[PDB]
């Protein structure tokens, strides 16, 4: 998390964390209750969030469920919904950690190589997480939505670039 | 390395689960301990040289270790020993701040016992000095932070034995 | 590394001999197999990504290996596994072209089993995927070239077990 | 051989052999029968070839068999004839492999350090292989002599240049 | 000593020692009797030398034996006298070796880190070795004092810098 | 590494002692041996290639070692062997000059046996060649210097066995 990041920087420089770095850690750790509230709200509403998201996704991309489409047929479509729930789960990890690290190490490094090997269109995944974001943020307060949006945005940007 | 939050996240991730109530309770405990950990880290950073010299004075000075035939004899070895103690204090402080010992496994203890045994660095005396560091540190950061630091200094000692 | 010609030459050289009739017969066999080997190498190069993705679909997808707790879970590990399979296919093609397994001993298998064991990469599942690569490859390069590729893919598997 | 050469370059670049490299391998492998004929002809005529060669060599360099010369006396002279047969054998390896590699690894890397340590004049070895070439090529067809000459030339050039 | 220094340079350059380096070794090894006489004279007079030195040191720096001073109290003062005898001993090693190496490896590398950790003033150590030099050289012939002075000077210079 | 003087100094230092009479007697012996050692070093340096050439002729030439199947066959291996002998002579001369074998432990023998056994370099034949080097060297530097060189060449041999 935020704490590990500071420690790795300090260790790199053979030093203790600075007063500034420690203040940053203190500030992060006082925001714990908010992050737990967000994580539990998204977890509790997973089925609803994924359902809203997939409905919007396949309205935009019906070809994904047409013959020759990557999500054609029940087993494949259900695996897409499975993936959806997994990225929602990774977002809750990111919110709790206060950075993108748990999202990146589990769901982003090598993600293009994986989905290419599966013939799942990566621009399709970009569109999928975009409407996942819409569905998830809609269940949070304005304040909590603002806190959560950059974790979705990080996934979207990663799958768009390089 | 992981801190206490990433450790709980990883335990959930390898099961493909959202964090349950027990997991959230672990996070709450760590989040609440923030003031304790940050204050202790500041105190130790500011007093790091004093803590080590006082520990050495209590545990190693005027003993066989600093006389000819002892492993701290020669200014070169004396200084190398002090440097080790500086390391142990700094990394224990990292681990305390993280609420997790993984950085000790990855960056301190890895191959360390073998290195010492090849060089003839005495394990017993090293452990005594680290234990002295624990008690001097506790005298400065208080009882409660002293306990946390004690966990990670003890961890290093157990790893050497 | 050696190819099939250098292997036969070396067997003669270490005796201080010109190549005898039996040795020349081995060379004739390799020279005559040229069209077979070159065509298969061209086909595999052109289809390398497809061969690997089809092998993975047959042997690893929808199994425990790709779920939490399995060694292909996380996109990082999934991609690393694919990369390994890319390696095995490319090096098996080298060995098929060379008509000799030495490049496998020298550049693939060297310390590989220990690396996998240290990391927790499952040998059983890896060998299953390589065997799937063998069957997909045979479906494309034909029966005869398929047999040659099978020798060198089997060689890698035996080296892991 | 030519094949391993291509494979080493491909491996260095983390790639499959190119269509061009494969064409080159194909062309090499169809020339096998000629290479085998050359190798067997030289092997069959070793005694004749070495005899013609040594006769020319020691006509040019009688001092090598005079007192103080490196090949003075029967044991030493016979060891020279032995070396001659070895270099003829390495040339057959080169012809079969389609490149200089089997010659270089067995008989050229360190060759100057070796013969210097033996007090055998390296310019004498240059002269020796030159007339070995003459004797060997004389027993081949014009086409086969042209194919074989570069393998002798490689030895001669190697022993000439530091 | 002087010998190992030459050997390390030769080994670094993959060569035998030069005629010049060998002449230097020869010259060093004929000066052995003088070095042994110096070493035995300093050893024999250790107590007298250290006593003269400590008297001058603490006349200059009485604050070292006043409350709060690093050498306050008998145990600490006696440990200073112990250190004094150790540096005299190291000087005899340097004289026997013909270079600073045995002094440096035992008593100078890390010396500032050590004495800082002990709260012994390093400028106090500079002053201490300065009057140790005075006392020791006073017991040698003019010739031997000139031979010995550089070893004290090396310690003094080392402790003054970095 | 240490030379003979540093070795005696270290034995005293680790006890916290000035050199006693017995220690000074060791130094006197080494100082007095200076002319012997320096002259021998000069002679060996000037004749290093000849010494190795003659030792090889006595111990290795015309034997199985230089024929196919032997470890000196191929010009590459022949030259590598000569290079080893150049090494042994040069480092033995260092050790003789230093009057101490430590440079042999540190820079010659360290991991050497394992290297040779991995490569298939024959220990028996190597030791025979080094012994030949000892006798050729003795014929040039005389009896007395020959004895000192013999100590350190024998030391290398013992370290290989
Ligand atoms: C749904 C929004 C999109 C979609 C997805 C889809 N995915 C698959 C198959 C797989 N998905 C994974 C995913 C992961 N493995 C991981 O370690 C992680 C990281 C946490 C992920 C996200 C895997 C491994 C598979 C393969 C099967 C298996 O689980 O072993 C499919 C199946 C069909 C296919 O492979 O093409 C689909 C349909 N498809 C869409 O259209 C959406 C944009
Ligand atoms: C002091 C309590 C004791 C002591 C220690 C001593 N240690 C060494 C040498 C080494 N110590 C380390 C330790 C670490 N290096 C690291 O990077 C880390 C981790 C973050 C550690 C813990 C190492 C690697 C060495 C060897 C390499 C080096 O010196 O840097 C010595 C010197 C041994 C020698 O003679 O060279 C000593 C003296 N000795 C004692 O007697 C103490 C009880
Ligand atoms: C895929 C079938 C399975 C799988 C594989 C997997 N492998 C690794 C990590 C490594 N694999 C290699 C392999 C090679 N490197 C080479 O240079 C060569 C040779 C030409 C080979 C064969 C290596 C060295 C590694 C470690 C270093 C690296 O990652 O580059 C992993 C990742 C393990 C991790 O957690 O880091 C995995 C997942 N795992 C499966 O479950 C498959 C059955
Ligand atoms: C003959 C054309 C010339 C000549 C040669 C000559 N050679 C030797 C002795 C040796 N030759 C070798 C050669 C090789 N060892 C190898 O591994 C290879 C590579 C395939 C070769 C070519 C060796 C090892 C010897 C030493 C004895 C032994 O076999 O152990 C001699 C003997 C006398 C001497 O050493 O000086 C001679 C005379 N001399 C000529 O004049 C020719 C130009
Ligand atoms: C006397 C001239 C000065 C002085 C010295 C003084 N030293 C100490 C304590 C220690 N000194 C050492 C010294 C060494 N250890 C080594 O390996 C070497 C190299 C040969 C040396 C020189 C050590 C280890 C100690 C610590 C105790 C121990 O021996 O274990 C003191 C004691 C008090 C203190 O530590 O502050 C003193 C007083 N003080 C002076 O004023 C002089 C300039
Ligand atoms: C200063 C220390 C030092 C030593 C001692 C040393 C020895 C040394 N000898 C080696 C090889 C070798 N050593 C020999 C030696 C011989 N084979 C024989 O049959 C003989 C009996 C013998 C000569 C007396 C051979 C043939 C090789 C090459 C092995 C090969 O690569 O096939 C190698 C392997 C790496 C290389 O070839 O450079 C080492 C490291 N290297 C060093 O840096």
């Amino acid at each position: 998390s935020v704490v590990s990041q500071v420690i790795l920087q300090a260790d790199d420089q053979l030093r203790y964390p600075t007063s500034g770095e420690l203040k940053g850690i203190q500030a992060f750790l006082t925001t714990g209750a908010q992050r737990i509230r967000i994580a539990e709200t998204l977890a509790e509403n997973e089925k609803k969030i994924v359902d809203q998201a997939q409905k919007q996704l396949f309205k935009k991309h019906p070809e994904y469920r047409a013959p020759g489409g990557n999500a054609y047929g029940q087993r494949q479509y259900n695996q897409c919904l499975r993936d959806y729930g997994w990225y929602l789960r990774l977002v809750t990890y990111g919110v709790l950690a206060g950075n993108k690290e748990p999202i990146e190490t589990t769901g982003l490094i090598g993600v293009k190589e994986m989905y290419n090997s599966l013939n799942v269109p990566v621009p399709g995944m970009v569109d999928a997480v975009t409407v996942l974001k819409d569905a998830a943020l809609g269940l949070l307060s304005a304040e909590d939505a603002n806190e959560t949006a950059p974790y979705f945005d990080y996934i979207i940007q990663f799958m768009s670039h390089h | 390395m992981q801190d206490a939050i990433t450790a709980v996240i990883n335990s959930a991730d390898v099961q493909g689960k959202y964090l349950d109530g027990a997991a959230m309770d672990k996070l709450k405990s760590y989040f609440a301990s923030g003031e304790l950990r940050v204050r202790a880290a500041s105190v130790i950073s500011a007093n790091a040289a004093t803590i080590v010299k006082e520990a050495v004075a209590k545990s190693l000075l005027y003993s066989d270790v600093t006389r000819p035939g002892g492993n701290m004899y020669t200014t070169r070895r004396y200084a190398a020993c002090i440097r080790d103690l500086d390391y142990y204090l700094r990394y224990a402080t990292y681990a305390m701040l993280a609420g997790d010992a993984s950085i000790l496994d990855e960056r301190v203890l890895n191959g360390l016992k073998e290195t010492y045994n090849s060089l003839g660095v005495p394990i017993s005396s090293t452990v005594q000095a680290i234990q002295a560091i624990k008690e001097v540190t506790a005298s400065l950061v208080g009882a409660d932070a002293g306990k946390e630091m004690g966990v990670y200094l003890d961890y290093i000692c157990s790893g050497l034995s």
